């Protein structure tokens, strides 16, 4: 949607239609300090909640950022928003 | 554009199973604990519920050493031992939460009186050292 | 049941008119307070008390060249 | 494309108005390529009175001037003010269209209101251009949906972070960081940020990317709003300022380097606060950084971004990702100490990569080595990382003395 959120970007663009990579290294037993995580009486609240997102959880947003601008599958484009309604508290 | 609502990745039989196993593993009755521990030790479908078990263990020990509740801890260490000897589930994605829980159990001060449950405190350390080794 | 049981249930929605009125009211009050504090901080400001910008900042009164256009005309139509 | 004629079934209908019962299809083809040939010769000769008499409309007096030209008898009754009406007749199998003419009493044309008398042709002079542009005389041409409160708040907050002045930007970021009710405007901010970082590919603006990364850093510091669901747009935007190659308009003088370590610190924070074992945010970010770093052909800017993010993740990551490829420093110093090609940009980026590498690998060398470190630099690659490690051990001793 050209007139929706991100209209400022659309107007600026001027578009008007409408071995260290081994899997184990990354397992969190080899990358997390158990002692550090514990509060240990020094001066959370999650996972008893049922559902999460899909894109952030599954998609490769890391690929979103064209590492090389010249080799781009998509150049400047309308990139229309989806108005996809979700989350919560949102009245509609 | 009103979209549809998502569903939790656990079934309600699986979520009820998790609730029964966790309420049995806090050791109100000993036969209930022992079955729940054997159920943890040999359920093949206990993967895809394992984040919620690891989070329940980790979160529990940290708010259970605020007041040094020895049984709550001895039951959680037995839950860790029952999680480990299960051959089906893949554990080293969750060991980064499991290890600092057993570390504090062994290296922590006891907020409850030391003399009465020192033998159990030594046993709690012994359970913690055995799982850590 | 765990051996072969699956319950594809939905998510309990909020139908509480009381808490929905409270949520919409508090969100409207908070966004209008944030908007007016941001507009009073990034412009000319007045104050009911001597040197009072942090608490109760007033957007300063600016004169219009034609005041009936901003008074009488409807903005949502 | 092709020669278009009237249909042959339109001549069977005409031949039955005449009384001809059966007309064969070769006769109907013989009729319709002649009458559509004479239509095109009066279509194009009416157009010669539309063009020579300058009208661009093709009134019905143009066709009557062309039928007069082809000697054929005129068509009477087509100068009155009419239009194109047609009336459909369904029938029991015979589909057609007709006129449905109407009647009028004769005394209601004798007693019609007369139109106003016409005016005679007169001349009028006016200036069209006076030594330049046209004068402004009247003979010339003239030249789910956010409420209004939060729509205005969204407009003011987004236009305060585009770069008119710095003080309004600082107050807008201190608004975003410290307001309680900014939910219901989080998806709009996420869309704005992600599309604005995308718009860097059309215009390589370093400044607007620094402003969008400070917008993300302000969105993270808000205690009331939970971005776990809407962080999906934010992380590629944050990693954008880390792994893309042209972050600058003038590559040599623009410090894309800072939008690199700022966004790397940002993504280390975004995977400290939000990485859960169901998410796999940190493992999937390390895997993208790792396969961007280990893979050759990658530019020195994107390798700088990969090393910067990996080194802001923590100490064990640089133990098990950076330290195996320390021999790559030799491949770097191939193009730094040595080479006639000196006036290229591949030297400033290479020694920036070198400086970041030895700055981050000095405490890692201070953690996993002896306290002496006599010829560790000689044992190290290029003998420089080892000097940096000695400097790091000295800094650690100074910190211990301060403690």
């Amino acid at each position: 949607w050209r007139y929706g959120p991100a209209r400022l970007w659309y107007d600026m663009l001027g578009v008007p239609e409408d071995d260290l990579l081994a899997d184990e290294n990354f397992l969190m037993v080899t990358q997390l300090h158990w002692e550090d995580d514990i509060i240990w009486d020094g001066e959370p609240w999650y996972s008893i909640f049922p559902i999460d997102n899909e894109d952030l959880v599954y998609g490769r947003w890391e690929d979103n950022i064209i590492w090389d601008a010249q080799a781009m599958p998509r150049l400047l484009e309308p990139p229309v928003l989806t108005l996809d309604p979700n989350d919560e508290n949102l009245i509609l | 554009r009103l979209k549809p609502r998502s569903i939790h990745e656990l079934s309600v039989e699986q979520q009820l199973y998790y609730k029964e196993i966790t309420e049995a593993c806090v050791g109100s009755c000993e036969a209930k604990r022992a079955e729940a521990l054997q159920s943890i030790a040999t359920d093949p479908g206990l993967y895809q519920m394992l984040p919620r078990f690891s989070t329940f263990i980790s979160e529990g020990v940290r708010v259970n050493v605020v007041q040094n509740n020895l049984a709550l801890l001895i039951y959680l260490m037995r839950m860790v031992k029952a999680l480990m000897d299960n051959p089906t589930l893949y554990l080293e994605k969750y060991v980064h939460e499991l290890i600092p829980a057993v570390m504090t159990c062994i290296v922590s001060r006891q907020l409850c009186l030391r003399p009465d449950v020192d033998n159990h405190w030594a046993l709690r350390d012994f359970a913690a050292r055995l799982v850590a080794q | 049941p765990h051996t072969y049981i699956k319950t594809p249930t939905y998510r309990e929605p909020v139908s509480d008119y009381q808490v929905l009125r409270e949520k919409a009211a508090s969100q409207r009050r908070d966004v209008e307070r944030a908007l007016t504090r941001f507009m009073a901080k990034t412009g000319e400001t007045q104050s009911l008390f001597k040197d009072d910008v942090s608490t109760f900042p007033l957007i300063a009164a600016r004169p219009f060249t034609i005041p009936y256009l901003t008074a009488l005309l409807p903005s949502e139509l | 494309l092709s020669n278009t004629v009237l249909p042959s079934e339109s001549m069977k209908v005409v031949a039955e108005s005449m009384g001809i019962a059966q007309i064969q299809e070769e006769t109907c083809q013989l009729l319709t390529d002649e009458v559509s040939y004479r239509i095109k010769e009066i279509a194009q000769d009416a157009l010669k009175f539309m063009h020579m008499g300058k009208r661009q409309k093709l009134t019905t007096s143009d066709i009557d001037y062309a039928l007069k030209l082809k000697n054929v008898e005129p068509l009477y009754g087509f100068h009155a003010q009419e239009f194109i009406p047609f009336r459909f007749a369904s029938g029991g199998g015979r589909e057609l269209y007709f006129y449905e003419e109407k009647e009028v009493d004769l005394s209601d044309i004798i007693n019609t209101p007369l139109p106003r008398v016409p005016l005679d042709v007169c001349l009028k002079a006016h200036w069209l251009s006076i030594e330049g542009c046209q004068p402004a005389i009247p003979e010339n041409p003239p030249p789910h949906e956010l409420s209004v409160e939060q729509q205005l708040y969204y407009k003011e907050i987004t236009e305060a972070c585009v770069g008119s002045c710095e003080a309004k930007r600082a107050e807008a970021l201190q608004s975003i960081a410290t307001d309680p009710g900014l939910y219901q405007m989080l998806p709009r901010f996420s869309t704005f940020i992600s599309e604005g970082v995308r718009v860097n590919v059309v215009q390589n603006n370093l400044a607007l990317l620094i402003y969008l990364m400070r917008m993300v850093k302000a969105l993270m510091d808000n205690p009331t709003l939970y971005l776990e669901k809407y962080v999906h747009e934010l992380i590629p935007a944050v990693m954008t300022c880390i792994v893309s190659r042209q972050l600058c308009l003038r590559p040599d003088v623009d410090n894309h380097w800072a939008l690199r370590d700022f966004a790397a610190r940002l993504v280390a924070q975004i995977c400290k606060h939000f990485s859960t074992t169901t998410n796999n945010i940190q493992s999937r970010i390390t895997k993208t950084f790792t396969k961007s770093w280990v893979d050759e052909k990658t530019p020195w800017t994107t390798r700088y971004g990969s090393i910067a993010g990996l080194a802001e993740l923590g100490h064990d990551v640089i133990k098990t990702l950076i330290l195996p490829r320390l021999q790559q420093e030799g491949e770097r110093i191939r193009s730094v100490l040595d080479g006639p090609v000196l006036s290229n940009i591949d030297r400033i980026g290479a020694d920036h990569v070198q400086s970041l590498l030895l700055k981050h690998c000095a405490p890692v060398l201070a953690k996993l080595r002896p306290p002496p470190d006599n010829q560790d630099a000689y044992r190290a690659e290029f003998g420089s990382l080892g000097p940096l490690l000695c400097s790091q051990v000295v800094k650690a001793r100074a910190q211990a003395a301060l403690q």
